[PDB]
RNA sequence: GGAUAACUGGCUUGUGGCUGCCAAGCGCUCCUAGCGACGUAGCUUUUUGAUCCUUCGAUGUCGGCUCUUCCUAUCAUUGGGACGCAGAAGUCUCAAAGUGUCGGAUUGUUCACCCGCUAAUAGGGAACGUGAGCUGGGUUUAGACCGUCGUGAGACAGGUUAGUUUUACCCUACUGAUGAAUUUUAUUAUAUAUAUACAUAUAGUAUUGUGACAGUAAUCCAACUUGGUACGAGAGGAUUAGUUGGUUCAGACAAUUGGUACAGCAAUUGGUUGACAAACCAGUGUUGCGAAGCUAAGUCUGUUGGAUAAUGGCUGAACGCCUCUUAAGCCAGAAACCAUGCUGAUUAAACAAUACUAUCUUUUUUGUUUGCUAAUGUAAAAGAGAAAUUAUAUAUGUACCGGUACAUA
RNA sequence: ACGACUUUUUUGCCUCAGGGUGCUGUAAACAUGAAAGUAAACUUUACGAUCUGUUGAGGCUUAUCCCUAGUGGUAAAGUGU
């Protein structure tokens, strides 16, 4: 697997509450950190589709709650420029929880999933109901 | 004591003093180095920034995330009517730098060239450049031989034809262009042969080339520290305002440290953009100049209703990748790169798929006057 | 020759102008203009409005 | 009242912090790969003292924020040396300050203590960096509260709540903006294969430029391919390049997306002009769209030579052999250094070339013993005289073919 | 900011106007039009938010939009050397 992602628009600062989008039993995901983030006094860490977050579970099954978990962003409200020549956007924001090497907790991603993140992660492409 | 947290300074220190540029024209600070091996040729060209469009291009890069998939990319358009050559300059190397030996002029020159030397051409009797134009051919020969004997650098005095532009000004823009390739004798023959003639941009530059762009930036007036240098605003609480300055500090030394960012001019700075790729060189002669093989309808680079503040692009033109320093209507100087470029992007051959000509006066909902007529049909 | 339609209307959409919205049910909706986008954003029946091509067709003036 | 505390500074550096030397042990065997007791020598002021020299007719008393600069005692990044360095790790270390050094939780807080990312989340200086920069939460005015202590008034480097943070229009500084003036001053050439400073140089506009000098900038990560290879007993598992991407900092730009409205069309609430259209009024009445101009959360672009350091070597003595040279002679070799590049250059009271021009220019003679309308100045005259050239532990001619021969100082 | 800068001053330029490009969203007006009902005749005549037609209409679009030598204009005559 090649881990290339291309530039996708900045979105979702830490503390954001997003949909979990799978049968994991998490209903929402509260993002507490980004993996691989830069260093800077001015900045606050922000997410995008191609990036690995760390989250906690506010709503969902009791085993998942309060524990820290890795997640991948799958849907985002903030528009980005696709190189097909249009600015694409979802209505809502959603990610799916994973382990830190990117293995799914869930098994079927209920919404559609963006192509640039899907073609990034096999285990998401497998599970995804539609590729955007 | 040491700072609580570490961050570099806001903005480059290397562009202080961040004052107004001395001269309007995009003066070349240094020429590409001469190569004796190469055939004689011009190193630079002046053109006028007409506006921006985007272009659609087919891509290379096996192993890329995007790969060969065609892309839409921003580009600038630079109007490039032929410059006219009027003089030969001979420069000599000394320990105290390059010094002019002599200047040789053409027998015939434009009025627009002379108009630049006058301040008030309208009220003048217009004596300037009227006697010495008629100097003997023997004198010209002696001067050329004198230049051949001693000089190690040859430059040609070229000027714009301003009347080809749609601009209000009629005073020509005049500029020296160093001649690179051959030795001095071959350069002299090349300039002498060229002399009175007009030089298309396509004479100097070929499609796919990488070019250096010299221009003064867009003026904004004298600005505060936030605007000029990008410092973080002071907290909501602040008694004398959020945009109040950075704290200068230091009791000893007992002076302001010049490296502090501070209020003063924003824009109107001299700048060299480097390594901009030529995506297309258009030609006035081509009736299908902004048309493509993919979309064959009649298009010249001029948008639907023309460019905002520039209208019709009158003559031949450079379609250059991305952003260019300064305003539309501004003269822009194109220069060859200081060293030849062996990069992938330099080597690559552009294949354009589409050039937009939609309106930028409006929200560009339509592309051509024919298309608009066909779309609407009946009208009063 | 052509690429695709302008979504409020039949005529050709040129690349680099448009935007795309994917809705909650996963249908994609292609917008030419900010004006068309605001009507969609406000979730209104655009076909009711006099100016639009659907209205012109429906009222038999195409 | 600095004849005397609390503050910087200062002396000192006990104490704190850092580096040593030694060699009894530890380090499987082994003093020194790594260590290092029992000792003994320094360095620093990044701690706190000791102190009371300075300031008591007022140097604003903590912390945070913001913001910049400097150091190195290097945490990571580059090049390396050593290893108890199999690989992979990793450790000690040298040239190194080129470059970076974060998001939060809790605190009045330096400090502290966690969680997360990370390339590492190094340590310090700048009046304990930074109150006519802010903030005023804490210590530290007067109200009030509880506890202890005090007969009491009251006390408490005990806890707690509440409590006005004054002035720049001066000079400089620095940031940007103009701008004359400049012969004790200049000149790197000028003139037709030969001349020439004991000589040239008015000025006024304008263009082309020169470029001393001053400034300077780009940066790190990931993945894959190399390669599941070398190495390894296996488990594992690469120094390296190559390719594609992204981060950070920078410089622009606005086509195009988004953001933006007292350009501008439409809608509508209350009131007013008989209705009507038309309008007006509500400090922008209020909505929807909103070109344009700005702008980012958007887009583009962001060099390579030289001389080197550490270090590895080479030839090679001192010393018959040997030796990288702390003899001569050399060589390769780093994010360091200087150019290149790029910015400024009334930072050089700097300058060149070109174009056109101001009743005006040239030679000789006499003079220069309403503010003005003939008019004088020399830091150097007195023979102001003076053409090799590498050297200089040897040169220069001339003849031969950089070398040989022969002369000459 | 103001200086300063970019300019042009009759093969131009300004000024409006026309045309282009747009932006808004279908004007006023009229209908021997329709319309929830209303009242007044024994299916017609009065009244009626509204909607449709004539009608992608009407408006606005250079000030720092575009084109046009299309209209009319295009002065002081001052000052330093």
């Amino acid at each position: 697997t090649l881990k290339n992602k291309m530039r996708i628009t900045l979105s979702l600062p830490v503390g954001a509450l997003i949909n979990c989008c799978d049968n994991s039993g998490g209903k929402n995901l509260y993002i507490i950190a980004v993996q691989g983030f830069g260093s800077c006094l001015n900045r606050l860490p922000a997410a995008s589709l191609g990036d690995m977050v760390l989250a906690t579970v506010k709503k969902g099954k009791p085993d998942l709650r309060k524990k820290v978990l890795n997640a991948i962003i799958c849907r985002q409200s903030k528009a980005w420029r696709r190189h097909e020549g249009y600015y694409i956007y979802f209505e809502d924001n959603a990610g799916v929880i994973v382990n830190p090497k990117g293995e799914m907790k869930g098994s079927a991603i209920t919404g559609p999933v963006a192509r640039e993140c899907a073609e990034l992660w096999p285990k998401l492409s497998s599970a995804a109901s539609a590729i955007v | 004591s040491h700072r609580k947290f570490e961050r570099p300074r806001h903005g480059s220190l290397g562009f202080l003093p961040r004052k107004r540029c001395k001269r309007l024209r995009g003066k070349i600070r240094s020429f590409p180095k001469d190569d004796k091996e190469k055939p004689p040729h011009f190193t630079a060209f002046m053109g006028y920034k007409a506006g921006m469009t985007h272009i659609v291009r087919e891509v290379d890069k096996p192993g890329s995330k995007l790969h060969k998939k065609e892309i839409v990319e921003a580009c600038t358009i630079i109007e490039c009517a032929p410059m006219v050559v009027v003089g030969i300059v001979g420069y000599r190397e000394t320990p105290k730098g390059l010094r002019i030996l002599s200047t040789v002029w053409a027998n015939h020159v434009s009025d627009e060239f002379r108009r630049r030397y006058y301040k008030n051409w309208y009220k003048s009797e217009k004596k300037a450049f009227t006697k010495s134009l008629n100097v003997p051919e023997a004198t010209k020969n002696c001067l050329l031989k004198r230049i051949e004997k001693y000089c190690t650098v040859l430059r040609a005095i070229c000027h714009t034809q301003p009347s080809k532009t749609p601009l209000r000004m009629k005073k020509a823009h005049i500029m020296e262009v160093q001649i690179n390739g051959g030795s001095m004798k071959e350069k002299l023959e090349f300039v002498k042969e060229m002399l009175e003639k007009n030089l298309p941009v396509s004479t100097v530059f070929n499609p796919n080339e990488m070019i250096d762009v010299i221009s003064v930036t867009k003026g904004h007036g004298t600005k505060g520290v936030v605007s000029r240098y990008g410092v973080k605003r002071l907290p909501r609480k602040t008694h004398r305002g959020l945009r109040k300055v950075a704290c200068i500090g230091a009791w000893h030394p007992a002076r302001v440290q010049f490296q502090i960012p501070r209020h003063g001019q924003k824009g109107y700075f001299h700048r060299t953009e480097r390594n901009k790729k030529i995506y297309r060189i258009g030609l006035k002669t081509d009736k299908n100049s902004a048309s493509t093989d993919a979309d064959i309808t009649e298009k010249k680079i001029t948008p639907m209703g023309g460019f905002p503040h520039y209208g019709v692009v009158n003559e031949d033109f450079l379609l250059l990748k991305g952003c260019v320093a300064g305003t539309k209507k501004r003269p822009i100087t194109l220069r060859k790169n200081i060293v030849p470029q062996v990069s992938r992007d330099a080597l690559a051959q552009v294949s354009l798929k589409f050039i937009d000509t939609s309106s930028k006066i409006g929200h560009g909902r339509f592309q051509t006057s024919e298309e608009k007529v066909k779309y609407y049909g009946p009208l009063k | 020759v052509k690429t695709e339609a302008c979504s409020f209307s039949e005529y050709r959409i040129y690349p680099g102008r448009g935007q795309k919205y994917i809705a909650r049910d996963g249908k994609v909706y292609f917008y030419l203009s900010s004006k068309f986008a605001s009507l969609a954003l406000q979730k209104k029946k655009a076909a009711k409005l006099r100016w639009t091509q659907t209205w012109r067709r429906n009222n038999k003036k195409t």
